[PDB]
């Protein structure tokens, strides 16, 4: 696992002695080799997993995780390359070291073959993503959006670690490997109540939860195009992979503690989605979109069948590059006009067709259009609900009328019509951002060739 | 497969029509095209001859069957008296586009620019007519059977499809017929009901979808 | 005489059937006036700025600004705890849950029940 | 062909009727398929012996990886963590088997509904019954084991099974 | 001539291939193609073991 | 489309015949500059009865506030030619 | 290629009244004491080739003639070979 | 249908009601009861797998009607002849339907008489 | 925005707004793609009355003809083998209770 | 639409709107010519009984019972023509329109294509940058203290000037630009 | 070995042929209808072999 | 594709009179099948097998006593 975190780290010192103009060439050009290297991890076993040291393990949970994780960097950096053309030289090279250090957080949160260990990293990546939101952000709420984003993840995780150390001083080990081969069932008492609520609501605020998700629309609005790239694609599936990894030890107890958060997540998903057809605001919109597909993720893992897990997976993955693609494109209106509005710049696709065809494929994964492993992810833990019960698909059949609804919505007022008379700067769209959109939407495409890299390791 | 035949070639003459008349689609200022554009006439009287399942056509294999399997089933008494009527209806309104569309005075602009002389236009609308005239006929006599055939019928019960196929072919043309009197009156209720959808469209487009974007915006 | 049309919320009186403009006064055609006269000034002020061959942007739009702000954020600062207000937030909020949750409560235990008892038949039920 | 076996992938003997000409009129069908014949099937054939021959000139072989039996989770201590490692990856790789298996008689059931056309309702009673036997043992195996399956969940379900049987048989016998 | 490299280009490459495919990768797998079984008839030769079937019970023929 | 590109005499000849079939205004005495109140002695019923045949002549409808202001032949072939855009 | 070849309107003199349904609107206008100010406006809508108008039942026997001729020629063909 | 009328405005307990029909045994009317023939034997008639609902006393016109359409393929219209026998042995099933239908009419019908007469002679 | 004036130029044809005029607390409830309160010649009442009366009345004449059905006069059709026994389903087994068809 | 709007609408302008709608809903409710020419002599009889009528009180309690029985009677399926608001291809052709400004930004490359409209382009250009500078101080003079009370502009007056606010007037796409 | 697999697979490969040409050259000429109707033509004309078998 | 026809402003078209004989010499095939359809085919559209008389069935093959056997 050395041969990734290494070159990783070099990154750094790569950026720092490099030429005032040539950052971008040199950071761009050796993430892309340091994500060729990560494609290696891909290959698995179905056997236990790729246990490289007693520090370090991988799975066919993270192995998935970790390669978007590093295939996300050069995305990042392409889309800054643009607002941050004033800046210093000292200023530019102190972001791209605040984005090394979220990758490096985030790879080591994602093998972390022991919990605290996971629990260290996985508030780690808090400090970088927090500098990123109130340092280089454009409106004035972000200071506001980054004490939410702080003060709500840390109530949550603050009790999981109490959690933690009791369990060593019980169990003996946090060693996953360990933990899953000696578990024991968990008795209904209010002590173990107790115990799953603060194992539990750590995972729960991050997703988000419905109820909890109020940071999250602040956070991905205020916050730049790469923290909210960053904070859409990969900061969210922290909360299920930590779930995913620790519900082993919460059985049977999890059996009916989910009920309320099961009702939450399966309410929450019509809700959010009902509010995404009155927004007035596309980061905004994307933000909500966002808080239903997790909702509904929350369900399948709380569900805890092997197709919940599989459909869960897939649905992490295919989430992140479409939201991360939807919210590239909302930023290159944004740059062009200025005004963050759904209403103010229409009928764009008389004037920019390519990036109209463009918001056409995003629109359509979004929608979950077969065979997307959006859907492949999407009916995975429909069918996983309807066999826990027979009515839950109702709500679902109402969530994916609805999303197709305000996904269609946000291409429609934006794209057709006619277009706004005032607005006369809006200059054809460059190379860098179609090469954007290209690289954010062919590999969904290839993933649906090979969905069995991306079902987990339940497959 | 019958109806994917007449179907096709009927909004093929229609459009046809549409363009002739400079994208004009209201049937009220389109007057006599049955001589002033004879190959779209005779074309659409084809196609609505066989819509109505006239005999030895695309539509008598298919529909003839369906009435008389309807007929003879052990099925509600409404919904036969539905298909009835609803065949009856089938050609009144196939008698209502061929009187508005062809019989009477024109009523379109002066400029007059109706033609028809362009080979894509011929060759596509006549190989879908010899496929709405011959078809039917191949398809029912290539294809093996897979039902039991309804053998011996009543007399009445036999030509009861014909029957009402002739009843509103008359009464749909006695109607029409009064259009060139002298008298006025206002319409009715019924009228009303068949011209706005049943108001279907109306309330259901404007009841559910307020009521839930307003809860978009106020509750959730 | 004929019927009379009766205007709902989903379908408006026409401006034709209205009686408020038979009701013709001095200070009507004084408010008429003021209204085209504000909207001429609005009109001329967006035009002098639409025509104008230096400007290279978007004309800023106040009325736009207004109307987001106040869908999104000035909500809080007006909210008033009433009962009204508390009555529907409760309502919204735990009613559905608390609906749904009964609702799947009794239905999965009905089927616990029909599995413990036996009497489910769940042949060919392998994958879940 | 060779490349499958026959036995675990039976079908009937295809007993096919002969073309008996009733009129003198030519059919389309046989010019027709002499046609694609003569204009595809040659060159296809061809192209494939020059594949093959080819192949042949350079010959490599690969081997199936045999698995050596170890003892399982009945027989390991409690806390002894390395037996408890041997016996969940023999269970793992029996579990995968199994699902294989389970395949093979979907598949027969799949193949023998096409096949037996519109009398599959009286002529694929032996597939139905081979799939409900053995459906029924794979959901006696592994139903009901959650996303965190175990060697120890399995025992346990067993051994509970095994429980109710004896107490069922112990009542009847001395009913 | 348009014709003709129309119908060597666009259906001759593309059946080749699909023959190619379908006679020696897709059938090498068991039960991937499935074919019906032929309807057979009384007085059928039945060409793969020659066997005759003897025909009907003579039923009473009249109209 | 195939609609031939029509132009300026056209508008003028076709309105100045549809203006020619009204039995109420004499053909002598109208011009391209006659007036319809004063030089014709018409009404204004009868405007907008002449304003209803343009649009059914030339396929096009003409709105009332427009309309109610056209009041010579050569201002409507004018408006005619502005909505249409014809070159000459 | 297109249509530019100067066609030239008719004359307006042609149109009349006489001989069309009109005639009978402006003798019923008449019976009352009014007048259609815009009657000529519509005669060429009955003057021309448009003058002839055809039955809902014509119009469906459209080439009943020709069908009918050609089905007799060929029955009485099959009769006579038939007969053979 | 006239028996739906009757049925429904008349009295039902005079009229069969086709889901329980029959409602007598056969050999009330008469004692000579012959049994019904089946010229396809169960292997043919699998064998050529015409339908679950083609599979009634017409198979044999039916496989005869299929051999003639497989053999004198492209002339679609050669054997009319086996068309005319298949749809007349339905037109004989369908007229033993009917035949049966009112079999049972009049055997209701007789029955009530006799209920009627039997109450009447106990009411004198 | 929908029975706004169609004729007049607004800054924005397609919302039909001008710049600077207050704008709806709903305005993307009403965008001419969405619900509309536009005159209707009918009274609301009066469509919601004949469309619920139709519906009414058809789903009640629907039962009524499922509780008075339409038949032909004849009987049930008969199947040779034991109504098919092995056909349908099979248990060669079982031996089930012969049927034999009634010839008249 | 050309025209700018008033503050209100006289009797005598309501009265000519309502006899042209009640004239196309007359014709599109009688379809055939001569009947609709008939009925449209009867319809205008009827409006011209009372034209002379001289009071205020009653000409206001008239034109309301009338829109009333249009109302009633108003054909809810009226003839549209296509390209009106309501027709069949009302906005058909709006996709298709492109500003000028959008030239601007074209390659070298493809104005390298069409050199002279492009030289008429920035004669053009140059005749609008001299033209705005003198009608801003043209209107600027011209309108009344306080705002102006309408929304109509005032023509050009000198010999080298243009009417204020043409550029945008001048210059439309087309009517069908493809 | 029975064609019925290998046309009724190839009409509806040969239906996709203009959708990856509509890179080309031909998508920016006037020829591409023509190709399309053509490509759709000689499907058709293909497809009708196996239902000629089937019947 | 086609030819130059020139509009007429209130006169007939200009008819081809090669759309004229394709119309008319469809419509006769049209008229032709259909009749010659029936000739051949009679008994499909009027039926074949003739509909019995439940009424008229003799009392002897509906196996009835005369109410008193039974
Ligand atoms: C079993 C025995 C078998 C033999 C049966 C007898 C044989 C036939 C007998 C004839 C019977 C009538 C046939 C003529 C049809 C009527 C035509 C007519 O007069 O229209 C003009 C007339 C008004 O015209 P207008 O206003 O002056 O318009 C001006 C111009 O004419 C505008 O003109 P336009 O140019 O715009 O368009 C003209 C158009 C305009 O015409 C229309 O407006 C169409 C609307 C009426 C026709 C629809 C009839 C279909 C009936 C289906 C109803 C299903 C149930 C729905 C119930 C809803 C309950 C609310 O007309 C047409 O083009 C053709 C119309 C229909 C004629 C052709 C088809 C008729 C044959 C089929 C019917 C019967 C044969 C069945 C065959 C099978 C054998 C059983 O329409 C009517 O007045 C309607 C009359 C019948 C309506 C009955 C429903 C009333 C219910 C009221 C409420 C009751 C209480 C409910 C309580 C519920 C509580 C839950
Ligand atoms: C704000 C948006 C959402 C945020 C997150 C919300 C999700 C967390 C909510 C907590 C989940 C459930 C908590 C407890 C569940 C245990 C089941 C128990 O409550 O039900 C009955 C328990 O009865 C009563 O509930 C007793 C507890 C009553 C006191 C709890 C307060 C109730 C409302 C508090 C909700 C506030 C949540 C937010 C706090 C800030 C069962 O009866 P009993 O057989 O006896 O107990 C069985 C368990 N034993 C065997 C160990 C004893
Ligand atoms: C269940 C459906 C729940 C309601 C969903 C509504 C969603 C609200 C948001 C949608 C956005 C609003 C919108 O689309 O605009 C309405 C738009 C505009 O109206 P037009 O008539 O087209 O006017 C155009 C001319 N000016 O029209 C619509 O799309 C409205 C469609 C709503 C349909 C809702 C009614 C569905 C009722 C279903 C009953 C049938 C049950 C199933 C029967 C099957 C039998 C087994
Ligand atoms: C986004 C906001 C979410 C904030 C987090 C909400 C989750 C709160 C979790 C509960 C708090 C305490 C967690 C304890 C950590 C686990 C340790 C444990 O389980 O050991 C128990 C101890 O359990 C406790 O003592 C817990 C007592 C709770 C004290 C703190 C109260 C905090 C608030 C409680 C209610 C809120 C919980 C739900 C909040 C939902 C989110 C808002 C057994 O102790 P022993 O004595 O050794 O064994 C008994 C046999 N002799
Ligand atoms: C199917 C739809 C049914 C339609 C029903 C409608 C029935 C309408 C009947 C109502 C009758 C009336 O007008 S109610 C009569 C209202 N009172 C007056 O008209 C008095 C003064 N009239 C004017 O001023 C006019 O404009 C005039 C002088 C005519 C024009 O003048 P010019 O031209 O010189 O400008």
């Amino acid at each position: 696992m050395l041969k990734i975190i290494i070159p990783t780290t070099m990154l750094l010192p790569m950026t720092w002695m490099s030429k005032h103009n040539m950052i971008w060439i040199n950071a761009t050009v050796h993430s892309l080799l340091i994500s060729l290297i990560s494609l290696s991890l891909l290959n698995q076993l179905g056997e236990n997993s790729l246990n490289f040291s007693l520090t370090f393990f991988s799975d066919s949970l993270s192995a998935p995780l970790l390669v978007l994780t590093t295939w996300l960097l050069p995305l990042m950096l392409m889309a800054s390359q643009s607002h941050l053309s004033k800046e210093t030289t000292t200023r530019k090279k102190l972001y791209i070291t605040m984005l090394i250090l979220l990758q490096l957080f985030l790879i080591m949160t994602f093998t972390a073959t022991e919990l605290i260990l996971f629990y260290i990293l996985f508030e780690a990546t808090l400090v970088p993503t927090l500098i990123i939101i109130t340092r280089w952000g454009n409106q004035t709420e972000r200071l506001n959006a980054g004490l939410y984003f702080l003060f709500y993840t840390l109530a949550g995780s603050l009790p999981l670690l109490v959690a933690l150390v009791y369990i060593q001083n019980t169990t003996g080990s946090l060693n996953f490997l360990i933990i899953h081969y000696w578990s024991h069932p968990l008795s209904n008492s209010w002590s173990n109540i107790f115990m799953w609520l603060a194992c539990i609501m750590a995972f729960m605020v991050k997703m988000p939860l419905y109820g909890l998700h109020l940071w999250l629309p602040k956070a991905h609005v205020e916050a730049p195009i790469a923290g909210s790239m960053v904070l859409a694609a990969v900061l969210l599936k922290l909360g299920g992979y930590g779930m995913m990894r620790i519900t082993t030890i919460l059985n049977p107890l999890t059996n009916y503690m989910a009920y309320p958060f099961l009702m939450l997540s399966m309410w929450g998903m019509i809700m959010t989605s009902s509010i995404c057809l009155r927004q007035t605001d596309l980061k905004s919109l994307i933000a909500y979109s966002s808080v239903s597909h997790m909702a509904l993720v929350i369900v399948a893992i709380m569900i805890q069948t092997p197709w919940s897990f599989m459909g869960a997976t897939a649905l992490m993955i295919a989430h992140g590059l479409t939201s991360s693609m939807l919210f590239c494109l909302a930023n290159t209106n944004y740059e062009r006009v200025h005004s963050r509005t759904m209403i103010l710049a229409r009928g764009l696709q008389t004037l920019l067709p390519l990036m109209a065809t463009w918001w056409l494929v995003a629109s359509l994964t979004n929608l979950a259009l077969p065979p997307s492993i959006n859907l492949i992810g999407e009916l995975f833990i429909i069918t996983a609900s309807f066999s826990w019960s027979n009515i839950t698909i109702i709500l679902m059949g109402m969530n994916m009328m609805i999303t197709a609804l305000y996904s269609l919505y946000m291409l429609i007022t934006t794209q057709r019509g006619k277009y706004t008379h005032h607005i006369n700067n809006i200059k054809p769209s460059f190379t860098r951002e179609n090469a954007l959109m290209a690289l954010h939407i062919l590999p969904l495409l290839l993933l649906t060739l090979n969905p069995k890299m991306i079902l987990g390791p339940l497959y | 497969c019958m109806h994917a035949f007449f179907k096709a070639m009927l909004f093929m003459c229609s459009g046809s029509i549409i363009h002739s008349l400079n994208d004009e689609q209201d049937i009220r200022k389109m007057g006599g095209l049955y001589k002033a554009m004879p190959f779209t006439t005779t074309a659409l009287i084809i196609g609505s001859l066989a819509l109505t399942g006239m005999p030895y056509l695309t539509g008598f294999y298919s529909k003839d069957l369906i009435i008389e399997a309807v007929n003879m089933s052990y099925t509600n008494a409404w919904a036969l008296l539905m298909t009835l009527i609803a065949t009856s209806l089938t050609a009144a309104y196939s008698t209502r586009i061929i009187f508005f569309a062809f019989l009477g005075k024109p009523r379109f602009p002066p400029l007059v620019l109706i033609n028809e002389n362009n080979p894509l236009l011929i060759n596509s609308i006549k190989r879908l007519l010899i496929g709405s005239i011959f078809a039917g006929f191949i398809i029912s006599n290539n294809i093996p059977p897979m039902t039991v055939p309804n053998t011996t019928m009543p007399l009445y019960m036999k030509m009861t499809a014909l029957i009402v196929t002739i009843m509103g072919f008359m009464l749909a043309l006695e109607l029409n017929n009064t259009t060139y009197y002298l008298k006025f009156k206002y319409p009715s209720q019924t009228y009303k009901f068949s011209n706005m959808l049943g108001y279907y469209p109306s309330i259901m487009h404007r009841l559910p979808t307020y009521h839930n974007l307003s809860m978009s915006q106020k509750s959730a | 005489s004929f019927p009379k049309y009766k205007p709902s919320r989903l379908a408006t009186l026409p401006a034709t059937l209205d009686p408020a403009e038979y009701d013709i006064s001095p200070e009507t055609r004084k408010a008429q006036a003021e209204r085209l006269a504000i909207r001429s000034r609005l009109k001329r002020e967006y035009l002098l700025q639409y025509n104008d061959p230096n400007r290279l942007g978007v004309i800023e739009d106040p009325a736009l600004i207004r109307w987001t702000y106040a869908r999104s954020a000035n909500i809080y600062p007006n909210f008033r705890p009433t009962p009204k207000t508390s009555l529907l937030g409760a309502l919204f909020g735990i009613g559905p849950l608390f609906f749904w949750y009964y609702v799947f409560k009794t239905d999965r235990d009905k089927k616990e029940k029909l599995i413990q008892e036996g009497k489910l038949d769940q042949t060919f039920n392998i994958s879940y | 062909p060779d490349s499958w076996d026959k036995d675990v992938y039976p079908e009937p003997p295809r007993r096919t009727p002969a073309p008996a000409p009733q009129t003198s009129l030519p059919n389309p069908v046989t010019y027709l398929t002499k046609i694609f014949d003569l204009l595809v099937d040659r060159p296809v054939t061809l192209a494939r012996e020059f594949i093959e021959q080819q192949h042949a000139k350079n010959r490599y072989y690969y081997y199936h990886r045999e698995f050596r039996r170890v003892p399982d989770i009945t027989e390991c201590e409690e806390k002894d963590i390395l037996c408890m490692f041997e016996a969940e990856m023999q269970w793992r790789r029996d579990y995968k088997v199994d699902q294989e298996i389970v395949n093979i008689i979907q598949e027969r059931l799949k193949a023998c509904q096409q096949r037996e056309g519109e009398s599959y309702r009286q002529n694929c009673a032996k597939e139905l019954e081979q799939f409900t036997q053995v459906s029924k043992a794979f959901q006696d195996r592994y139903s009901d084991l959650g996303a965190h399956y175990s060697a120890r969940k399995c025992l346990a379900k067993q051994k509970q099974r095994m429980l109710a049987e004896r107490k069922a048989a112990k009542e009847a016998a001395a009913a | 001539y348009r014709h003709s490299i129309f119908a060597v280009t666009h259906v001759l490459i593309p059946v080749w291939i699909i023959h190619y495919y379908l006679k020696y990768h897709v059938t090498a797998k068991p039960y991937t193609v499935v074919e019906r079984k032929p309807r057979i008839f009384p007085g059928d030769t039945i060409l793969e073991t020659g066997e005759v079937i003897p025909l009907m019970k003579e039923f009473p023929d009249q109209h | 489309s195939d609609a031939p590109p029509l132009t300026l005499e056209a508008i003028k000849d076709r309105v100045l015949y549809v203006l020619k079939l009204y039995d109420k205004i004499d053909p002598e005495k109208l011009s391209v500059n006659s007036h319809f109140m004063k030089d014709l002695g018409l009404d204004s019923l009868d405007q907008v009865e002449i304003i209803m045949a343009m649009e059914d002549e030339f396929g096009f409808e003409i709105p009332d506030i427009d309309a109610e202001k056209l009041m010579c032949p050569q201002e409507i072939v004018d408006y005619i030619a502005d909505k249409k855009d014809v070159y000459e | 290629e297109h249509g530019h070849s100067k066609m030239e309107l008719p004359d307006y003199k042609q149109w009349k009244i006489e001989g069309t349904p009109l005639e009978t609107v402006q003798e019923k206008l008449a019976a009352r004491g009014l007048r259609d100010p815009w009657g000529r406006n519509e005669a060429w809508r009955y003057s021309g080739g448009f003058a002839n108008n055809v039955s809902f039942v014509g119009a469906l026997l459209k080439g009943f003639k020709w069908g009918f001729a050609a089905f007799v020629v060929a029955v009485g063909a099959e009769y006579y070979l038939e007969s053979q | 249908g006239a028996h739906l009328a009757r049925r429904y405005l008349g009295d039902a307990s005079k009229e069969p009601d086709p889901l329980r029909m029959p409602t007598f045994p056969p050999d009330y009317g008469f004692p000579e009861r012959k049994e019904r023939e089946m010229v396809a034997t169960q292997q043919e008639m699998n064998d050529a797998q015409l339908m679950l609902q083609q599979r009634d006393y017409c198979a044999h016109y039916l496989i005869q009607l299929l051999k003639c359409k497989r053999d004198s393929f492209p002339n679609f219209l050669a054997c009319k002849h086996e068309q005319h026998d298949w749809d007349y042995c339905e037109h004989l099933d369908y007229v033993k339907r009917m035949k049966e239908f009112e079999r049972e009419r009049r055997l209701l019908q007789r029955k009530k008489r006799r209920e009627q007469r039997e109450a009447e002679m106990a009411r004198g | 925005q929908q029975e706004r004036d169609p004729w007049y130029d607004w800054d924005h044809p397609d919302l039909r707004l001008n710049w600077g005029e207050p704008i709806h607390w709903d305005l993307d409830m009403y965008i001419r793609n969405r619900v509309d309160t536009s005159p209707t010649p009918v009274s609301w009442n009066t469509m919601c009355k004949h469309l619920f009366g139709f519906v009414a009345f058809m789903l009640f004449m629907f039962w009524v003809g499922e509780i008075y059905p339409s038949y032909q006069p004849v009987g049930p059709k008969q199947y040779p083998y034991n109504d098919l026994y092995l056909e349908r389903g099979g248990d060669p087994t079982k031996e089930p209770e012969p049927v034999v068809h009634y010839e008249i | 639409a050309f025209s700018a709007p008033a503050a209100y609408l006289t009797h005598q302008q309501k009265v000519l709107r309502l006899y042209k709608r009640a004239l196309r809903h007359l014709e599109s409710w009688c379809v055939h010519r001569d009947k609709y020419r008939y009925f449209a002599c009867l319809m205008r009889a009827r409006f011209d009984e009372h034209k002379n009528e001289k009071d205020m009180v009653k000409a206001t309690q008239l034109l309301r019972q009338a829109e009333e029985e249009f109302w009633y009677g108003q054909h809810p399926q009226p003839y549209i023509f296509p390209e009106s608001p309501g027709g069949t291809s009302y906005e058909r052709y709006e996709c298709y329109k492109v500003p000028e400004w959008c030239l601007d930004d074209w390659h070298p490359s493809e104005k390298a294509m069409y050199p002279d409209y492009f030289a008429k382009r920035e004669q053009w250009k140059r005749l609008r940058r001299e033209s705005w500078e003198r009608e801003v101080k043209q209107l600027q003079e011209e309108t009344p203290p306080g705002g102006p009370r309408t929304e109509a502009l005032p023509p050009a007056r000198k010999e080298g000037d243009l009417p204020p606010l043409w550029w945008h007037i001048v210059t439309r796409p087309r009517e069908r630009p493809m | 070995m029975n064609p019925f697999a290998s046309l009724t697979l190839t009409t509806l490969t040969i239906l996709t042929i203009p959708i990856m040409m509509s890179n080309s050259n031909i998508y920016k000429t006037n020829l591409y209808p023509n190709y399309v109707k053509t490509t759709v033509s000689y499907a058709f004309t293909l497809s009708l072999v196996p239902l000629l078998m089937f019947m | 594709g086609g030819v130059h026809i020139e509009p007429r402003y209130r006169q007939f078209p200009q008819l081809t009179r090669s759309q004229l004989i394709q119309a008319e010499f469809f419509s006769a095939t049209m008229w032709f099948w259909i009749l010659w359809r029936f000739w051949h085919d009679s008994d499909a559209v009027l039926g074949h097998f003739p509909y019995p008389d439940p009424s008229q069935w003799t009392d002897e093959e509906l196996g009835i006593l005369p109410d008193d056997e039974d």
